[PDB]
């Protein structure tokens, strides 16, 4: 999914990222999430849904 | 029945029948029970 300019979208359990925005991965190979949180995403490239 | 891999962010309880002791196991890991040990119910989200 991509969001166009002047638009936004909310995805529950946002991606936990490092200081450079690189997705942090768990020891067992899982993706580091932020449980029970919502994030606002503005116009950018078509990110994937983890 | 013997093989029980719980999904990520879940747990199960397996009873040690040789000690009457119950325990919980967490983490996205595959779990195999013993003959004496018996799981009580299927995984539900933690």
């Amino acid at each position: 999914v991509t969001v166009p300019p002047r638009h936004y979208c909310t995805v529950a359990n946002p991606v936990s990222r490092d200081a450079q925005g690189l997705v942090l991965f768990d020891v067992t190979g899982q993706v580091r999430l932020r449980h029970a949180d919502l994030e606002i995403r503005l116009a950018q490239d078509p990110f994937p849904l983890y | 029945e013997f093989i029980i891999r719980i999904p990520p962010y879940h747990y199960i309880h397996v009873l040690d029948q040789n000690s009457n002791v119950s325990r919980v196991e967490v983490g996205p890991k595959t779990y195999i029970r013993q003959d004496n040990e018996r799981v009580l119910f299927a995984p539900m989200r933690m």
